[PDB]
């Protein structure tokens, strides 16, 4: 499970019933050109998810929007109201009604 | 206002218009505040309600005047619609951390100081983001439950 | 060119949060994906560094910097290769069927290269993974190239 | 139609007929939104009311309205009669992946794209064809109860 | 001949799900067990293949080539004898009474010749085998060739 990360030659390596194998100076030498390579195919593939990623955040972002602006202002009614009179009046009285 | 809001309203404005004639006196605050058990109501204090409108509060002005005052009040069923939606698996209450970062990293709305101010009074769970419910609660209707 | 497009005049307007029409330095990667390009983290980073422009100090910008930056990009829009991004996850889960277990595309996304936030994770993998602990990346390659 | 859904219907018809004489006009029109708290109501959403009919509003012509409008209206005792027969051993849910299957498989009108437009605005549960009956509901009487 | 049925375009028109008077080739086979006929898979498969037609990449169909694959399937329902079917099952279990036990019919159904689905032998079996594990096919064969 562990190799599966690294920009390392999947190749170079073997693995058995009681350990790994392993390349050195030239199975080394591979791994490497190797390494490079999925930097490309990997700094490419990392990209497009690290994009994608942020794009779903926008979709959230949006959504959001408004349920937001909902609470926002929701609250603010409240800190000013419940100081109120009438308002706590309406409190009080609010359970006598049916 | 959705009209069962608006139909609470009418039933507070026909409790507090106890001479029943559509038009809230100094008499009816006096006499609705009385028969709470308000014996001490100052006339300065029906004074500054008065004071509030332009005109004799009948219906339409109450209606006005509580519009003017709560142009961000919302239902509890919409608040835990925003709070089901914050806690999109269910049954938990949200972190006290994850509700003081969106609050603020979304909108100016939800800036820190005012956070410091929602946790005050609004408890521990409450400010937390931990509980909820009891907030969509006092915000229809305030004090202590 | 224009075909000049003024859109992405008027979407850099959707993203400065100041009004004044410039957008920092650290909103320019998203704003590229914004507008339909995918450069990788490092390449947003690289070019950004290649031209002696530190991300690490306050910025501002200009949209006649912010332009050219949009139009280097968008010749890389040709690695985008959907073969290779379905045939990656087909690798990744043996027999016949495109499914990925969950917990092993969560955490591929958030250790593996480039970091994805596990909040970004989540969001990315809400509707298409059910109840099974299953992913099909069919479906799921195709909503994410729908974006 | 059965009777008493037609009975129903003179019931609300009655109800946004405050003239009493039998067609609603574009003032009945108003007066019940505003009875019912709209107080914005547009002249353009009573004129559109009234472009969906070719002449006034009777009885005859609001039923004819509806019935044009309501060609697969279904009353909550034969959709939970068909939902039923689905859950042939009564009280269970059924799954998700089974409505969408039957619905697409026997006939054009389960088609998916439509079964992911069910499953929108009628939540999980009701979508994914678990719940059962809070659907009948929303059929019968439409938005969020 | 019409005796002119026109009453199978009617039915092309319930099986065609766009509306555009085609129904694929991967349905005529059936169609033409919906419209009274018994082909059997592997001669709808060679009748289809004999006239050099691919059932592997996308058809379309028209009325005018379902009409006659439809005239040349009718020739072959002289093959459909009841004293066979049941004859065939009363050599399939002992004794003289028509019952085989459930499991047997199952999976000779599922695997042996054309491949039924579990699901299709559950939905024959539904109803005409009780708790006894014994169906009885004097009934059950009466009942196949109700439909």
């Amino acid at each position: 499970k562990l190799l599966g990360g690294g920009d390392v030659d999947h190749t170079q390596y073997a693995f058995g019933h009681t350990k790994v194998f392993f390349k050195a100076g030239l199975l080394g030498l591979l791994e490497e050109m190797r390494d490079d390579k999925l930097a490309e195919i990997i700094t490419a593939t990392q990209a497009r998810c690290r994009g994608f990623l942020m794009r779903v955040e926008y979709r959230a972002m949006v959504e959001r929007r408004e349920s937001i602006f909902c609470i926002q202002y929701n609250v603010r009614s409240f800190m000013n109201v419940k100081h109120w009179p009438w308002m706590k009046l309406f409190f009080k009285i609010k359970p006598l009604l049916k | 206002f959705d009209e069962t809001e608006i139909e609470d309203f009418k039933e507070a404005f026909t409790v507090i218009d106890q001479n029943a004639d559509g038009i809230i006196d100094k008499d009816d605050l006096r006499e609705t505040f009385a028969a709470m058990g308000r014996l001490n109501v100052k006339n300065e204090e029906l004074d500054a309600m008065i004071k509030e409108a332009s005109g004799p509060i009948n219906f339409t002005v109450f209606l006005t005047m509580f519009g003017e005052k709560l142009k961000g009040a919302d239902p509890e069923d919409v608040i835990m619609g925003a709070f089901k939606v914050l806690d999109p698996d269910g049954k938990g209450s949200i972190k006290k951390s994850f509700l003081e970062e969106l609050l603020t990293t979304g909108g100016g709305r939800f800036t820190p100081e005012e956070i410091k101010n929602m946790w005050a009074a609004f408890p521990p769970d409450v400010a937390g983001n931990v509980d909820y419910k009891n907030i969509c609660y006092v915000i229809t209707h305030g004090e202590d439950a | 060119s224009k075909a000049a497009a003024d859109d992405f005049k008027e979407a850099f307007l959707l993203f400065d949060r100041t009004g004044d029409a410039k957008i920092t330095a650290s909103q320019v990667g998203d704003i590229a994906r914004a507008l339909g390009q995918n450069p990788t983290n490092a390449e947003i980073n690289k070019i950004l560094g290649n031209p002696s422009k530190e991300e690490m100090n306050a910025a501002a910008i200009t949209f006649e910097e912010f332009l050219p930056m949009l139009q280097a990009a968008a010749n890389n829009k040709d690695q985008g290769t959907f073969e290779d991004f379905v045939e990656g996850l087909r690798v990744f889960d043996k027999e016949g069927n495109g499914t990925v277990m969950g917990a092993e595309l969560r955490h591929v996304l958030a250790t593996l290269g480039e970091k994805m936030t596990e909040e970004e994770v989540e969001e990315l993998m809400k509707g298409q993974e059910d109840s099974n602990g299953c992913i099909n990346y069919e479906a799921f390659v195709k909503h994410i190239m729908s974006v």
